[PDB]
């Protein structure tokens, strides 16, 4: 539970839903099964100080699962406000990298995890999410990762800038995918660690919206 | 600008890096031998249990320091105090910390008077399982085999229940933890309750929804049947062992391949005729290709418990029908396995059965395509020479050796250089001048410094095997004879090769044939031969005598400080001031 | 005045892939200049070298490559530049080749690459990973200022000119790059700009190159070139080639990468050239090397 400038960034993370609380939701949903690790309670916010802000959780991530044993969603926050609200738009203008390496004060960081599930053994499908923030800015990304071993794997990165006291904040989407047998090139010791092997997934998707700020 | 130890150890918690940070977790066991007893108990405890968010290579280095810190609370009359840091520790979200301090747990608990015991470790092992936190509920399957036999009759049934609940947690991951230290508690129990708690347990989790779960449950079954009387081995243990072996999931049929071998020694022989050898047929001939490997690799140390009513009897009628079609499927990874024990058969079986009945199957191996089979045959052969002569089999690998020692890639030339020892000291002196000097005296004019490299020290080894004299017999008119060749780089390989040969060739033989060419090669106009005559000049010099010091290198060294190129006079000079001279 | 005690003591750690520090590194930077300020823009070196491309922070292929040619200083050798900006250890190769330059000024000569230079460095990764290895740029700062000492061209024998790049149309003789100023970060024009940008190909005459820097120069450019100033053939490294080698333009110019399994991309094999005492060429090719918080992340 942070708070910084008009800004409550809150801060929320606890143990998995239980077994009962499972499959409550999972016919809520109408999900069949949910994730091996389900971190219902978890949840990664950050509030205005009129009234609105963006959310990070696992529940509104699955719903967006359309009709699957991977949890593969495109979940990008869900928009909460107060009947008043930032808006979407989509934008030409994009983040710049060449700001946030930039070494700076780093004021306040936390990882949130929202699911993680072993798949059958098969392979991995982790949805997490971790913010940090500068003096001037502050910036978050949200990355649902996918290793199915041996087949496949996907990212579906989204990140979130706001330079501080700029009317607007930033996201963009990135989702890169590659069966293995297309990188045979690559050594397999990367296909744990995302950071790393990321550069070596071709772009399926990519989307760069500005959410907007309103008046009152 | 802080005060007393705690916060100058926090002010260090907020710097740069990890080992600068880390250094002071190192020294909070030296802060408390400053700390009174007590301060360490009343001050710097507490401190210590509301966690700190941190890397990994600090929490366990953290854990480490409370495995050890008995002695700093005022005693094992304190022991308990060491309890609430740990537990915190045991519930980290990071795997490594948490097992760590399990460890830790399991440490301390000896340390604990068995009224202390049974007040506040063992109810520690209940918050750690019925905790929420799933990783509590993992960190509690590691406490129960150190507590177990330590408390009462009527508490051990607590504990079983609730290692039972652990068992059929809906989690899959506890479930796993609970099936990994299954053999650690069946080990720890007495005999007949372990016959009626465990082995549910035991059959419910090697069957589970999920595989992991599956294959983990049976490594836990060998230290189960090191504990049953062979009546009830049938009645309880096979039953489930039989059709975990049959599992769709290659995962657990790779385990009881790769444990073939410990099942048989802790369930008896003639279980093995009966359950273990007709399963071993199966599994040599399974749909995913990475189980045969591992069943393959066994079947040494699998026919040699064998008893000895039968054993050279069902290795030839149970056995090797399944031996010959692995050798000819095109897995080149299942033949690389068998390759390094299928020759330990010889002496098990006898000698006119094996060259008549073995050998055939061999030379495939030993022409195979794959260079890694005919690499693994020519390791593990001496089981065989010991049985049966070695011209019988020696005229045969004559051109395995030469397709190995000219490969196109240079990564299989060095992998038979470094067996070429081994098999000199097993073909004896007569035939190696004959046929293997022509293929190892090629190996220092190799493209590839690698191989030059392990060519010279491959030399050290083959005046050890055959002696001081064989040297000036085959190996030294050959060396100094690569002292003319165009290339720099050949010839420089003699001068590293005085090095090494000088270790092991005594004085008489560095004095008479190896030191008047050194000294020769002085005038060379590439000066990487010029410095590294001084290089050589000082690796040779202290074992011959002072008299040959003095004689004719201390003149050269004095006149290598001459050359121009710079490296030669620090090389030259340094070569002299190493051994008294001046 | 025998600093050479700890020089020494610093490629053992670096043989290890361990950083040097930032203490360490503003001294050794210091000498390297001293060292390079020295050689001419057409670097002469003996007879008997082996020459290496392309190694781009692959420092555990730069040690399979030793276990080739051989180890330094008993080999002598030569590198044609791009030391850094696609490896993850472009830290620890650069600072090895760089303190093997200021130990033994004569057993090898480096030469500067395309990407030896601070506009590329900051975006294919050397800055990036110098931070993440130091927590600043003043490391990158002590290379990239020193970068700009690096000769740009080397001639061995008097017979075979080594490069990184190509050949320009300002440079129709030696003479002419022995007279300019590569003090200087690599320009984005220029003749210096193109010695180290230029690329050889089939299409005869000069040609605009996809990378828009440097031109792109055939048959008729070498062979007017090599016999205008009595050579053999060129040695460039900038491209990449399957084969570790290249042959082009009747064996007027040879290409050689050393870095094998570039970015994971091609699994091109990776090659050198060894010339013996008298100047006879032959090449080796090798294969990539197999033995295997709180945090500013983006
Ligand atoms: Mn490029």
């Amino acid at each position: 539970d942070f708070s910084f400038g008009p800004w409550k960034l809150t801060a929320s993370k606890t143990h998995i839903m239980k077994s009962a609380d499972v499959e409550k939701l999972a016919d809520e949903l109408h999900m069949p099964s949910l994730p091996e690790m389900m971190f219902g309670d978890n949840v990664l916010r950050i509030q205005h100080g009129s009234g609105f802000g963006i959310e990070f959780n696992a529940t509104d991530a699955l719903r967006c699962v359309n009709n699957d044993w991977t949890y593969t969603t495109d979940y990008k926050g869900t928009l909460l406000g107060e009947s008043l609200k930032l808006k979407v738009v989509p934008t030409t203008d994009h983040i710049d990298t060449e700001k946030l390496k930039a070494r700076e004060q780093i004021k306040f960081f936390e990882e949130v995890l929202l699911f993680e599930d072993e798949l059958h053994d098969h392979g991995v499908s982790s949805l997490s999410v971790k913010i940090r923030v500068m003096p001037s800015s502050f910036f978050l990304l949200l990355r649902f990762f996918l290793r199915i071993d041996g087949v496949l794997i996907r990212m579906n990165d989204t990140r979130l800038y706001h330079e501080a006291d700029k009317t607007y904040m930033l996201r963009e989407y990135t989702s890169r995918e590659s069966k293995i047998a297309n990188l045979m090139h690559v050594p397999p010791s990367l296909f744990t660690e995302p950071n790393e092997i990321s550069q070596y997934l071709p772009i399926k998707e990519a989307v760069c919206e500005k959410l907007v700020f309103p008046e009152r | 600008m802080s005060l007393y130890p705690i916060a100058v150890l926090i002010d260090e918690l907020r710097n740069e890096d990890v080992q600068l940070r880390l250094n002071s977790i190192k020294k909070l066991s030296t802060i408390a031998l400053a700390l009174g007893v007590e301060r360490t108990r009343s001050e710097l405890l507490p401190f210590l249990t509301d966690t700190i968010y941190d890397e990994d290579e600090v929490l366990l280095a953290l854990a480490e320091q409370l495995g050890t810190f008995t002695t700093l609370v005022g005693g094992p009359e304190y022991v308990h105090c060491l309890l609430p840091p740990l537990e915190s520790l045991a519930t980290v979200e990071e795997t490594v910390v948490r097992d760590k301090a399990v460890e830790s747990l399991r440490a301390i608990s000896h340390e604990h008077s068995p009224s202390d015991l049974e007040a506040h470790f063992v109810p520690l092992v209940k918050r750690l399982a019925g905790g929420d936190w799933f990783t509590s509920r993992t960190s509690a399957c590691g406490l129960f085999s150190v507590c177990y036999p330590r408390v009462s009759s009527a508490v051990k049934a607590e504990l079983r229940q609730y290692f039972r609940n652990l068992c059929s947690d809906d989690t899959p991951m506890v479930r796993r933890a609970a099936a990994s230290k299954l053999g650690e508690f069946a080990k720890v129990l007495e005999l007949d309750n372990v016959k009626s708690e465990i082995i549910p347990m035991f059959s419910n989790l090697a069957s589970d929804e999920q595989d992991s779960v599956r294959l983990l449950a049976v490594e836990a079954c060998v230290n189960i049947a090191q504990l049953l009387p062979q009546e009830d081995l049938e009645a309880l243990v096979m039953p489930t062992l039989r059709q975990a072996a049959e599992d769709k999931s290659w995962r657990v049929r790779y385990m009881v391949a790769d444990k073939f071998t410990e099942l048989q020694k802790a369930v008896g022989p003639e279980i093995t005729k009966t359950d273990l050898v007709p399963a071993f047929q199966n599994l040599m001939k399974d749909c995913e290709a990475e189980v045969r490997a591992a069943a393959s690799h066994k079947v040494k140390e699998f026919c040699e418990n064998l008893s000895a009513d039968c054993r050279e009897n069902v290795i030839m009628s149970q056995i090797l029908p399944c031996i010959k079609e692995l050798v000819s499927d095109a897995n080149q990874h299942v033949k690389s396995a068998l390759a390094s024990v299928i020759m330990g058969l010889s002496p098990i079986l006898g000698k006119d059965n094996t060259i008549e009945h073995l050998l055939p199957l061999f030379l495939a191996q030993l022409k195979d395509e794959c260079p890694e089979v005919r690499l693994n045959i020519i390791s593990n052969l001496d089981c065989v020479n010991e049985v049966i002569g070695i011209r019988q089999l020696s005229q045969s690998l004559l051109p395995a050796i030469v397709e190995l020692a000219e490969d196109a890639k240079w990564r299989v030339r060095l992998a038979i250089i470094e067996y070429m020892p081994l098999l000199a000291g097993q073909l004896g002196v007569e035939f190696f001048d004959e046929k293997l000097n022509s293929l190892c005296m090629a190996w220092l004019v190799d493209h590839v410094y690698a191989i030059r490299e392990a060519a010279t020290s491959n030399l050290k080894k083959l005046v050890e095997k055959f002696g001081k004299e064989w040297a000036h017999a085959t190996i030294i008119p050959k060396v100094l004879a690569m002292s003319g060749d165009p290339n720099y780089l050949h010839r420089m390989t003699t001068l590293f090769c005085i090095n090494v040969l000088s270790e092991v060739c005594g004085q008489d033989i560095t004095t008479k044939h190896m030191l008047p060419t050194v000294l020769r090669m002085a005038g060379d106009p590439v000066a990487n031969v010029r410095f590294n005559v001084a290089k050589s000049l000082q690796k040779i010099g202290p074992i011959l005598d002072n008299s040959t010091l003095q004689s004719e290198v201390k003149p050269i060294l004095e006149k290598l400080t001459q050359d121009q190129d710079v490296d030669v006079k620090y090389f030259a000079q340094e070569a002299l001031t190493v051994l008294s001279l001046a | 005045k025998v600093f050479t005690k700890e020089l020494d003591q610093w490629i053992e750690q670096l043989n290890e892939c361990k950083q040097l520090s930032e203490s360490q590194v503003k001294s050794l930077c210091e000498k390297a200049k001293e060292i390079l300020t020295k050689e001419s823009n057409v670097q002469e070196v003996r007879c008997p070298v082996t020459v290496c491309g392309d190694v781009h922070g692959q420092f555990h292929d730069l040690m399979e490559l030793f276990r080739i040619g051989g180890k330094s200083p008993d080999t002598n050798y030569l590198f044609m530049g791009d030391y850094v900006d696609r490896g993850y250890y472009s830290v620890e190769t650069v600072t090895l080749l760089v303190a093997l330059k200021v130990r033994y000024r004569e057993r090898i000569t480096i030469l500067r690459g395309n990407h030896e230079s601070r506009q590329i460095t900051q975006v294919y990764g050397f800055y990036d990973e110098c931070l993440r290895k130091y927590g600043n740029a003043n490391v990158w700062k002590y290379f990239t200022d020193l970068f700009d000492y690096l000769p740009l061209t080397a001639l061995v024998d008097g017979q075979i000119f080594c490069l990184h790049g190509g050949l320009s149309p300002s440079i129709d003789t030696l003479d002419h790059i022995r007279a300019l100023d590569r003090l200087q970060e690599v320009p984005h024009e220029g003749p210096m700009c193109d010695l180290l940008w230029s690329d050889p190909d089939d299409r005869g005459g000069w040609g605009i190159s996809p990378r828009g820097a440097g031109y792109t120069f055939g048959q008729d450019i070498s062979e007017t070139f090599n016999h205008a100033n009595g050579l053999t053939l060129v040695s460039r490294a900038h491209q990449l080639v399957m084969e570790g080698y290249n042959w082009c333009h009747d064996r007027n110019v040879v290409t050689i990468f050393s870095a094998p399994n570039y970015c994971y991309r091609c699994g091109n094999q990776a090659a050198i050239m060894e010339l013996d005492d008298t100047l006879k060429y032959s090449f080796l090719q090798f294969d990539p090397a197999p033995r295997r918080t709180p945090d500013y992340f983006l």
